[PDB]
Order: structure tokens, then sequence, then C-alpha cells
């Protein structure tokens, strides 16, 4: 009932991340992580987070 | 195609002009209004949904 | 830019660009007819390597009927000046690197549409 | 070796919205097999596990 | 595996990938504009190069910037290429490389209108 | 001084190079001799060149054209000022010869395009926790799926159950 | 996989195709014929003289010389057959059957195109001016495809499929 807690924590820190990768890629502000397109480098960080 | 559309469906739940099993798909990016009498369509009941409330009223 | 087809007036058939010897010139000339029409433009094929395409070009207004898809109300319109807007990525094939979005106005009589 | 694909237009299940790639909407399961999986993420496991 | 100096710095391994991968016209390249500009010094699309280094027909062909660099060419070695692909049947009158459009200029000297689709390909 | 050349080619070349060098009379300001200057930097093409042939005729015009650039008149007046002696202007690349400020971007292109061609490093905790087995160095790199460890001095991979 | 409906002619699987590479040609694999012959033939053999008249089909809009530059190519390529005439002798001169006298061909080739072909639309005396239109969305949508302004088909997508029930299949 604490792990509860920390986990909810986590995950909405996490589903909060994504949203600002969705942010930069949405306002054109995610920079191809070189040896990527665009479309790669946001599946990358979202997979990551 | 926004006069079509609320009439064909319209009738698809009235149950006179188009049968039931009719499925009328608009497609906006692409001009396009499709619709499907044919046989061997799979397909499911749903509940109708106007304004953000269900056509499924306690009566 | 580009060129277009222009068709010839006799028959009706697509017309090929001719150079005039001895007066230097450029025509139109078809294979059907005999019908040699005067040339403009002074340029004849061209060809975007780049393959530079604009988006605003190819959305129609009527997207912005479409129930399945997102709404906001923090980007208005510039024309009328309305508050919703519906905003969808490039949805095409062929789209080099870029998940931009693309808006258009949910206001009948205007499909203003924008990017951001 | 992905995320689910968009099977519908532009989207994974009816459900979702055209371009949705959030976590929910793309597979991520965010439930345990203690609590049960909500019913979409039923499906994207489904898929998954085939 | 790199020898060197090479080895160990990501600017000189860079142009060793350089000298590599294949690299053709395709990759610098823009827009391929076919004029019927009937004098070089004409300029139909306007430029400077022609009247200073003064067949009827043409290929403007704007080249990339940020393509360019990113390998380290100039238009010496492009020009001088192409002319090694098609030995004495065509010219070319690139830019300098201090405009800021990267034209070229082709044109024939020694059927004719699609033979400079035929070579442009 | 440049020699004397009886060539019509090469006199043709040092006229067209002291017309290049008097565009924008920065050469009176300057008090600038454009027609010796013109004449050591066509003399300093020749002894390299040799020939009188198409390359020498290309690298005069490139000469020309660049002293007549309106977007680069500074090159001109360095020129003119001896700030770049007539044999390094006849040897310079195009690149070289170009404004500061087409300069300055095609560094920023090439330092971007060098950038973008990067292979992102292989994210993980640093971590000093492990010791690494075959070079006994503490710098490493862990992710948990079982721990893995990567030794980050000699690529030394290992695991944790 | 145009059909009728239950008629005693089955499907015809119609491909209308576009080659890799001049470059960028389009052809029909028309059905019983031994190959597929270039699209803008198959409008010609429909009754289509013109140029400006086929396009007005294939290209919604003229004002985009986007796709107007895109289907030169071939139509360059069929500037030989000019009338409906010569135009069924090039069909019919690649039937499975092809007819010794010049006016067989001609029968053949005018046969095909009535019957065989796009049936769904019409098998009827007179049909070529809504059998056009559909040919002309077909070649249409390749060429949305190819300009990559639409998304590729998905064949495994359920909505793409059909069930043989116990009525069908009997
Ligand atoms: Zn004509
Ligand atoms: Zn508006």
């Amino acid at each position: 009932s604490k792990t509860y807690q920390d986990i909810q924590n986590t995950i909405k820190k996490a589903k909060q991340d994504v949203i600002e990768v969705i942010e930069k890629a949405h306002n054109n502000e995610l920079e191809p992580t070189p040896g990527n397109t665009l479309r790669q480098t946001f599946e990358n960080q979202v997979n990551r987070i | 195609p926004e006069q079509l559309m609320n009439t064909l469906r319209k009738l698809r739940r009235q149950m006179d002009i188009i049968v039931s099993e009719v499925s009328m798909i608009r497609d906006i990016r692409e001009r396009e209004i499709r619709i499907y009498t044919d046989a061997g369509r799979i397909c499911r009941p749903l509940l109708i949904v106007e304004k953000q409330k269900l056509l499924l009223k306690k009566r | 830019g580009f060129v277009g087809i222009r068709f010839c007036q006799e028959c009706n058939n697509m017309l090929y660009p001719k150079e005039d010897k001895e007066n230097r010139i450029l025509l139109y000339a078809c294979r059907n007819c005999d019908y040699q029409q005067e040339a403009d433009n002074s340029c004849i094929y061209v060809n975007k390597i780049t393959h530079e395409v604009d988006e605003l070009t190819q959305i129609i207004a009527d997207v912005s009927q479409d129930p399945t898809l997102p709404r906001t109300e923090d980007h208005p319109c510039q024309k009328c000046g309305h508050k919703e807007a519906v905003f969808f990525q490039s949805h095409s094939a062929r789209a080099e690197d870029a998940m931009r979005l693309y808006y258009v106005c949910t206001a009948p009589h205007c499909g203003h549409r924008w990017t951001e | 070796g992905k995320r689910i694909p968009f099977g519908f237009k532009h989207r994974t299940l009816p459900h979702f919205i055209k371009d949705d790639y959030g976590p929910e909407s793309r597979g991520f399961v965010e439930n345990s097999y203690l609590a049960g999986l909500t019913p979409t993420e039923f499906f994207f496991h489904a898929m998954g596990g085939r | 595996f790199l020898l060197g100096q090479s080895a160990r710095d990501a600017e000189r391994a860079k142009d060793i990938l350089c000298r590599l991968e294949h690299t053709t016209l395709r990759k610098v390249t823009a827009n391929t504009a076919i004029y019927y500009d009937p004098n070089p010094q004409s300029t139909v699309v306007a430029e400077d190069q022609e009247w200073v280094n003064v067949s009827p027909w043409l290929l403007r062909v704007e080249l990339d910037r940020k393509h360019m660099t990113d390998r380290k060419l100039t238009m010496e070695q492009i020009a001088e290429k192409i002319n090694a692909g098609f030995g004495d049947d065509l010219n070319c009158i690139f830019n300098d490389d201090n405009a800021e459009k990267l034209v070229l200029r082709i044109r024939i000297m020694n059927d004719d209108d699609v033979f400079l689709r035929c070579i442009e390909s | 001084r440049a020699p004397s050349t009886s060539d019509s080619v090469r006199l043709k070349c040092r006229e067209m190079l002291a017309a290049a060098l008097r565009t924008g009379d920065d050469y009176i300001a300057i008090g600038a001799d454009e027609e010796e200057l013109g004449s050591q930097i066509e003399e300093a093409i020749y002894q390299e060149i040799r020939n009188t042939d198409m390359k020498y005729k290309n690298r005069v015009r490139s000469r020309i054209s660049n002293l007549k650039d309106a977007k680069n008149p500074n090159l001109r007046k360095n020129v003119l000022c001896g700030n770049i002696p007539p044999d390094l202007f006849a040897r310079m690349t195009a690149e070289e010869m170009a404004s500061d400020e087409l300069k300055e971007m095609r560094k920023n292109l090439t330092k971007e395009a060098i950038r973008e061609h990067q292979m992102a490093k292989t994210g993980g905790t640093q971590t000093d926790l492990f010791t690494c087995g075959k070079c006994k160095k503490k710098n490493c790199t862990y992710t948990q799926v079982t721990t893995f460890v990567v030794c980050n001095e000699c690529g030394n991979r290992w695991k944790f159950c | 996989r145009s059909c009728l409906e239950n008629s005693s002619r089955p499907t015809s699987t119609i491909w209308v195709s576009m080659l890799a590479r001049i470059g960028q040609r389009i052809v029909a694999t028309l059905p019983y014929i031994k190959q597929e012959v270039p699209i803008i033939i198959v409008f010609r053999a429909l009754g289509f003289v013109s140029d400006r008249d086929i396009l007005e089909h294939i290209i919604y809009d003229f004002e985009d010389p986007e796709m107007m530059e895109m289907v030169k190519p071939s139509l360059d390529e069929a500037f030989v057959i000019q009338e409906q005439n010569v135009a069924l002798n090039f069909i019919g001169s690649r039937g499975a059957k092809p007819g010794v006298t010049k006016e067989k061909r001609i029968k053949y080739a005018k046969e095909v195109l009535q019957k065989e072909m796009l049936p769904h639309v019409g098998v009827s005396d007179f049909c070529e001016t809504k059998k056009a239109y559909f040919l002309g969305y077909m070649v249409h949508r390749l060429l949305l495809a190819a300009l990559g302004r639409r998304e590729l088909d998905d064949r495994d997508h359920y909505g793409n499929k059909r069930l043989d029930l116990a009525g069908p299949l009997l």
C-alpha cells in the first residue's frame, strides 16, 4: 500500500514524461538524435521512458 | 456530403429504406462516401451516442 | 513553379515543346495536328528533387467535422477568430522527417488551416 | 519489435483518437496481473502474446 | 577499424566515412529545371556567372548546401566527375562558393528535347 | 614586380584582374597599384599551372568573380591592402575566399552534419559500484531487465542474476 | 476483385500497376489478355480519341501540374494510336485466341472491354462512359498512392475481408 503509491507515482511521472516528448515533437523541438530520423528518435525516447 | 451522412444514418436507425445490415462509411480526408449492402461483412451492435449521452434511456 | 499540359486547339491533343530554328524561339506543336502555338514560359520540364511539398495545399477544410479527431481551444483562427480547431499529423506517405501538426478552424464557411 | 501498430486509420483501436502516440494508445499495459487489465490493454496484451 | 589519427577524432573519421559511402548527385541535388535559355548570358533564371563566362537549351540544376558541406564537396570535383561521366558530349558552368544559390548550368555542343532529360537521369 | 609577359591571353587576364580590383574604388583610398597587383596575381596563377589551358582560364575567372562579389567587398579590400599576398590569393580555395558570414554558415552546417551523424551513446546508469574483471577499473554502466553491466573503458560486458 | 452479383462469370482480378524505372509508366493487367497493356491504350479502345478527354477521367484538378507531369510518360507512350479502331487492334492482338483476320481481333477486343473487365460497373451495350470513370478512379488512386498523398492499403485488415458463410459457399 506504500508500494502501490510508489508505482502510481512512477507511472504518472512516466505518463508525464511522454507528454513533453510529444509536445517537443509536436512543436518541432525534438532534434534528430544523430543516426535517426525524427520519427525514430521519438520512438526511442518513449521506449526509454 | 454532410447532408447525406445525416440522412442515411437516420434511415438506417428508423428501419425503413436502408436495412439494419447496411454499413455507410464516410471518408473525410479523401472525399468519399462508401456504402455496403453486400453479404459477408462482419459487424457488431453498439449503443448510439448523441450530445455526449446514450440513446439507451431508462425507458 | 511548374509547367502544365497545354492542349492543342485543333485536335485537342497534347502539345510538345519545340525550338524554332531560324527565328530562335520556343514553340508548341502537335503530333496529330499541324498546330503551332507560341510559348511563354521559356521553361520545359521541372523536377523537385527535394520534392518540397506544402501540406496546407492538400488539406481540405472538411476535416473539421470529424468525430474521431482531437479538438483544442488553445489555438484560434486568424481570419475569423474562432476558438475551436482540430489537429492531426501530416497523414501522408512520403513524410520526410516531420511530426508537425496541422490545424483547421472548426467553424463553417471559414475552413482556415494553419501550421504552428 | 515496435509498439502496437496503427491498425485502424491512424489509431490502434476505435476507442482512441487519430494520431495518438501515448502510452495507453500503443500497447503500454499499466496494470498488473493482480489488478487486471483494462479492455483495451487486454487486447494489446493478446496482440503481443500472439 | 581506422588506422592512425583518424581513429581518435570524430572529425577526421567523418571524412573517411564520406570517402566510403555511396554519394550520387541525387543526394546533393534539389531542383532540376530544364530551360530554353537561348543565349547563356541571357540567364532566364537570374544569374551572373554566365556574363563573366561569355546550344539553345539548358539544365538549370540547383544544388544543396547542408548536403554539400556535410560531405565536404566543391563544384570543382562535381563538374569534373560529371565531365568524366560524359566526355566531350557536355559542359558545366558551375556557380561560385560565395553565392546563395548553388546553381549549375549544362549545355550541349559539338530528339534534342528528350535528350537533356535522358542525360539528367 | 611581376615580369612583363608577351602572351595575349596572359595580358588579357592581367587587365581583367586589374578591372576586378578597381570594382568599388577601394584602390584609391588604399593607394594600391591595381595594375601591378593584377599582374602579380596572374603571375602566381601562371607559375602554378604553367599553361594557358581551360584550367588556367577557369582559375582566373574564379578570382575575378570573387573580387567582384558585391556581398564580399572585404576580400577585395584585404587583397588591395596586402593582408592577402598575391601568391596566397592565387592558391586560395572558393571556401577560403568566401564572405565571413558564408564561412561561418558552412562551419555551422558542417558541425551540425557531424553532430547528426554521431551515434547515440547507449544509455544506462553510470556507476562505480562495479569493478571490471578485465581492466580492474570502476567506470561501468548498468541496466536492469537481471542486471546487465558494461565497462566503459574496455567494453567488457557481464550480467548478475 | 471485380464481380457483378453471383454471375456465371466468376470474379475478374483486375490489376492496374506502376512500373519501377523516361520513367514512370502505368499498365492494366486486363483479364484474359496474354499480358498487361498501358492504361492510356485501354481508354483509347473505350472510345476517347482526344488526349484532353482521357485525362479528365483520371485527373480531377487540371490546376495542379503535379499530376500532369506524372501521366505524361504514359501519355507520350501511346501517341501512335489515336482512333478507337487501331486501339482495338492493339488489345485484340493479345487475346488468348488472336484472330487471324483483323476484324476477328477487333471483335475480340470489343468483347473483353464490355464483359470481361470491370463487370460490376456494367455489362451492357454502352457502358464505356462509366467504365471509363471507374478505371480512371483506379489510375487516380494509384497516382495518389505514388505521389504519397495517401496511405497504402493493408491486405490483412478485416474490413478488407468478407466471410463465405453457408449461403455463399452453397
Ligand atoms: Zn494538336
Ligand atoms: Zn476560422
